[PDB]
């Protein structure tokens, strides 16, 4: 599952901004990849102190493409 | 406080040595 | 790629047994005057002085290999 | 007529448009350029010169027409000469350098082109002309003549000239032609010099005042450009020069001692001596003078006379240093740039031979004046003397005047001053172990000045710390450099990124000398407080933060968590890509000293995920980040974790350890030879694989590789990885072939050209174009990369029925 | 496409956004071998030009290890035009 909930928040124009450093997203958020969560789990806990609990194009912003 | 206290001492140390 | 054109001796896909190995032969005794020691291995073995050998070798610059295939 | 349209359209196109245009233009004009005629081809280049509107560039492309039209034209040019000359003429004087060098470059191939009888003639009624103007410009344009053409063809006009008994401006002006021909040529006037001395020798003697001036000026020039080589050539003139310093008064004794200036240095230490002294009777007169021309000028003399190695340190100490000192260091000097900066110069030489005690002593009472510009002036004397000589000359007794000065100036200037900061720093640092006794007063003056209102004034005192706390580390450190630290920990919070670069500047300073122990803002304060200030958006800022938070995690990694390390190398890793230099270079060795303090296991595991899911921008920072992570810590816990990314079954994640592996390659360099055989299997894979990028990245790999490890063997497995590098050369997409070219010239160094050969042999003369021409493409970059070694690799070829084609010497015996 | 006539005593320059850079390869990675340009190329307003791009220069520009092993120093003048 890539859908994380968030606590201890503040706006969207924050939220967006600064869960978009833990990986692409397509108060709850939805990353493109899983690994997203491991990441937000991590570090965007205590990150106020804010908490943290569990189509083709969107795919290509992952591609190596050059 | 020190600090303006030798802050004062320099400056008339001086125009008492001219 | 066009800029190899600067350096002679470069080749193409039209590049014949004759333009390839005159440019062998050239850069050969080019090496030749350059390397002291291999100068010296030709002086010895042709018994000639190593002032004769290289003007041997610069003559043979000309036409290291004969004329033009045709 | 349409000819001349003609023109129009080839300036046009030398003046616009592509290079090209303007180079097949410029052939057509220059080869034209006998038919057009000089006549109207300058009636029409001309006017463009002339034009206000013309750029630098413009002007450039038109020299560079100009030069190609007179050497074709050569004779047709003599007609048109006086014409041409009078619109370029201008060019020589204007202040533009490269107007100017153009100018000269055009009069150049004027006179190529012109014969000299034509030169002369032209320029001769110029001579005679009453304008000074009209004098200066002509003898610039004969000085170029002379330039040009041989300097020994001009001399016979020139000796005629300055004996021109008619006109004292004629006399002039070739004295002015031998100045200007030693202004333009250097040190290339020394085979000709006697004969231009024994031009203006007898100009010395003369009748007129202008004449005495200017032969004084040429003998100044002559004698500068010749340095230090020609003195036998001027022993025709130090007699007429002293004769004249004794007797002459004004600026027209400013000449001759400008003469003597350049002349003293040019003399070996016997006459060196012997005509300083002579000097010195008449220049400490002009001490007294008036004039700021003179002024000038005899500073400028005490520089060159006492630089020069025959006068005594002892002579500078006894006759020069005291009137010099009486005149010249008194409060009138600072109010005037030009002698400022020249009688910091002057000063700064005697220092250089006389010591730094001997004038810093004769200066330190000035520290304490009353005005801002000449406490400047001192102090910036004092500043380049310490820089130069430091402070093993001074006594106890000049310390305690140099700090209790240095101190009372910085206390005094009201607005921050560079100068009082350089200073400061200098003296400080100079004195060092020295400094211990006035290390409060110094801490003290700073703090106050660190707790003062203004925004620029704390900056300064930032500064300071920070050029100094290598010094204050020497006792009580702990005390004083701590309280600096906790009054620098409250200016975290300026709203001013000049300020605030320098507070983190100072602290930085700090935590380079303080042991992490004893800080007093603990580190447990200090590193929270950084955290928000790593965003800011000024550079200043940025580098001192990132590169403070460095020396915490370097010298103080034990003092905040695992998790909080973590966060900043999170934040920090889109820095490793920044535009500024100094940004990206900070933030690469503070992340170096972060991955040391996690560990590399999660911080990797950390980055490995990361390049699962962002952005293409974050995750190139990534493949950079998991780099440094190898070459500092070790490589060997990176690639075990890159090899198992892998074995992921999709082709993004494996073309994404693929590019970590191509930097990481690149980055530890001759590291890799411990790491070849572990990463080729994984390479074999890459390049086998349908994936058109997976292969191009597998042959980036190589190449790194293979440049990384030139000369530590591994040739075994650089070989193998050749057999399915080789196979993609018949690939048409430009991201992979581009990349195919870079592994063999990878390649080509690592395992040789004898090697890259035999791989080419049989494609080179193939039935098929397209295996030629690919075959040919590889071949020209192994010849050019390794033209010299190939003559050992080629293949015995036989000899045909009308061609030799065995290599005869090669095959002989000894 | 680079200039390539023979190279002078002009130092090659580089501005902050692609300071440190390698002209040939782009990488930022070792700066090993001092950049040479041709005259032409640096004079009047083209002098201090950065060598990428043309923007005003605070810095030298420097060939990478890797160019300067492969002898890339030696292409010639590499000012991009
Ligand atoms: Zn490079
Ligand atoms: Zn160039
Ligand atoms: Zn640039």
């Amino acid at each position: 599952n890539t859908n994380v909930y968030v606590s201890g928040l503040p706006t969207v124009d924050e939220f967006i901004q600064l869960m978009s450093k833990f990986g692409i997203i397509m108060g709850l958020c939805c990353y493109l990849k899983r690994e997203s969560v491991e990441l937000a789990l991590k570090l965007l806990d205590e990150d106020y102190k804010l908490h943290v609990e569990v189509l083709s194009m969107q795919q290509k912003q992952l591609d190596w493409r050059p | 406080e020190e600090e303006m206290r030798k802050r004062k001492e320099r400056v008339e140390k001086w125009r008492e040595e001219q | 790629e066009h800029l190899q054109s600067k350096y002679i001796g470069t080749g193409h896909a039209d590049t014949t047994k004759w333009e390839w190995l005159v440019n062998q032969h050239r850069d050969s005794y080019c090496s030749y005057m350059g390397h002291f020691d291999l100068l010296n291995y030709f002086a010895i073995a042709e018994n000639e002085s190593k002032a004769r050998v290289r003007f041997n070798l610069m003559e043979k610059m000309l036409q290291p290999c004969g004329p033009p295939a045709d | 007529e349409q000819k001349e349209r003609k023109i129009m359209k080839l300036l046009l196109k030398i003046k616009n448009g592509t290079p090209p245009m303007r180079k097949a233009a410029l052939r057509q004009i220059t080869d034209k350029a006998r038919e057009f005629g000089a006549g109207p081809l300058f009636n029409q280049i001309l006017p463009l010169l002339m034009s206000p509107t013309l750029e630098d560039q413009e002007r450039h492309l038109l020299v560079k027409v100009i030069d190609r039209i007179l050497y074709k034209l050569d004779d047709l040019v003599r007609p048109y000469v006086h014409k041409i000359l009078v619109v370029i003429e201008p060019l020589l004087i204007d202040e533009d350098y490269y107007a100017r060098v153009e100018g000269r470059e055009i009069i150049s191939n004027l006179a190529k082109a012109a014969g000299l009888a034509t030169m002369i003639s032209t320029m001769r009624p110029d001579i005679d002309n009453m304008d000074e103007y009209v004098r200066n410009t002509t003898a610039r344009a004969f000085a170029v003549v002379a330039s040009a053409l041989g300097i020994p063809s001009l001399l016979p006009f020139l000796k005629a000239v300055c004996k021109s008994k008619k006109s004292w401006q004629a006399r002039h002006t070739g004295i002015k032609i031998v100045q200007q021909i030693a202004i333009l040529m250097g040190c290339a006037i020394l085979p000709h010099l006697r004969s231009l001395v024994e031009i203006i020798e007898h100009g010395l003697v003369d009748e007129q005042q202008k004449v005495r001036t200017i032969s004084a000026l040429a003998i100044a020039a002559l004698a500068e450009a010749a340095t230090p080589y020609g003195i036998e050539s001027f022993d025709s003139v130090l007699k007429p020069l002293w004769k004249g310093i004794r007797q002459h008064r004004g600026k027209g004794l400013a000449a001759f001692l400008k003469a003597i200036g350049y002349l003293i240095p040019l003399m070996d230490a016997e006459y060196a001596n012997y005509y300083t002294r002579e000097v010195m009777l008449i220049l400490i007169r002009e001490f007294q003078s008036p004039d700021e021309e003179m002024k000038k000028i005899v500073l400028k003399v005490v520089k060159q006379c006492c630089g020069t190695d025959g006068v005594e340190a002892n002579y500078i100490k006894t006759e020069i240093l005291p009137p010099f000192f009486k005149h010249f260091w008194q409060h009138r000097m600072a109010l005037d740039r030009r002698n400022y900066r020249q009688l910091v110069d002057t000063t700064v030489e005697l220092a250089n031979k006389v010591g730094a005690a001997e004038i810093i002593s004769r200066i330190v009472d000035d520290l304490k004046d009353e005005a801002e510009q000449y406490r400047k002036m001192v102090m910036e004397t004092i500043e380049k003397i310490m820089g130069n000589l430091g402070a093993a000359d001074i006594d106890h007794k000049l310390e305690e005047q140099l700090i209790d000065g240095i101190l009372y100036a910085f206390q005094e200037q009201t607005t921050e001053d560079s100068v009082m900061l350089n200073g400061f720093g200098t003296v400080v640092n100079a004195l060092g172990k020295r400094v211990k006794p006035y290390l409060p007063q110094i801490c003290g003056t700073v703090l106050w000045r660190l707790n003062n209102k203004s925004a620029k004034v704390r900056q300064q005192a930032a500064d300071l710390i920070s050029r100094t706390a290598v010094v204050m580390k020497t006792c009580q450190e702990e005390k004083l450099m701590g309280h600096l630290g906790v009054v620098l920990y409250e200016y975290l919070g300026e709203e001013y990124p000049e300020v605030l670069g320098s507070i983190l500047g100072a602290l930085k300073a700090i935590v380079n000398v303080i042991g992490m122990h004893k800080m007093t803002p603990p580190i447990k304060d200090l590193l929270p407080r950084l955290t928000p200030i790593l965003k800011n958006r000024h550079e200043k800022v940025q580098e001192n933060c990132i590169d403070l938070v460095g020396r915490i995690a370097d010298r103080g990694a034990e003092y905040v968590s695992a998790r909080e390390w973590m966060r900043i190398c999170f934040e920090l890793l889109e820095l490793l890509k920044a535009h500024k230099k100094a940004i990206r270079r900070a933030t690469v060795n503070t992340f170096g000293y972060i991955a040391k303090a996690i560990g590399p296991h999660d911080v990797l595991a950390t980055l490995l995920n990361n390049l699962k899911v962002q952005e293409r921008q974050n995750r190139v920072c990534t493949t950079v980040a998991i780099a440094i992570v190898a070459e500092t810590c070790s490589p060997f816990t990176v690639l075990p974790a890159l090899m198992n990314e892998y074995r992921v079954p999709e082709l993004n994640v494996q073309n994404g350890v693929l590019k970590s592996l191509s930097f990481l390659f690149e980055y530890i360099g001759e590291m890799g030879k411990d790491y070849i055989y572990a990463v080729t299997p994984l390479l074999e894979d890459a390049l086998m694989d349908r994936d058109l990028v997976h292969r191009q990245t597998a042959s980036a790999v190589v190449q790194h590789m293979s440049l990384g490890v030139y000369g530590f063997g591994c040739e075994d497995s650089l070989n193998h990885l050749l057999n399915y590098v080789w196979p993609n050369v018949f690939e048409t997409s430009p991201h992979v072939i581009q990349a195919v070219m870079g592994a063999l010239e990878g390649l080509r160094v690592a395992i040789g050209p004898c090697r890259m050969l035999q791989y080419c042999l049989q494609g080179l003369f193939h039935p098929a174009r397209k295996v030629r021409d690919v075959y040919w493409k590889i071949y020209n970059s192994i010849y050019i990369g390794s033209q010299d070694a190939l003559i050992a690799h080629y293949p015995r070829i036989y000899n045909d029925d009308k061609n030799t084609y065995i290599r005869y010497e090669l095959d002989y015996i000894l | 496409i680079f200039c390539r006539k023979q190279a002078g005593v002009a130092i090659g320059r580089l501005c902050e956004k692609c300071d440190g850079k390698c002209v040939i390869c782009d990488s930022y990675v070792r700066p090993c071998t001092l950049v040479r340009i041709c005259d032409e190329c640096n004079y009047g307003s083209y002098q201090g030009r950065c060598v990428i791009c043309g923007g005003p220069g605070v810095s030298d520009a420097y060939y990478c290890k890797e160019c300067t092993i492969q002898e890339k120093d030696r292409d010639g003048c590499p000012k991009i035009v």
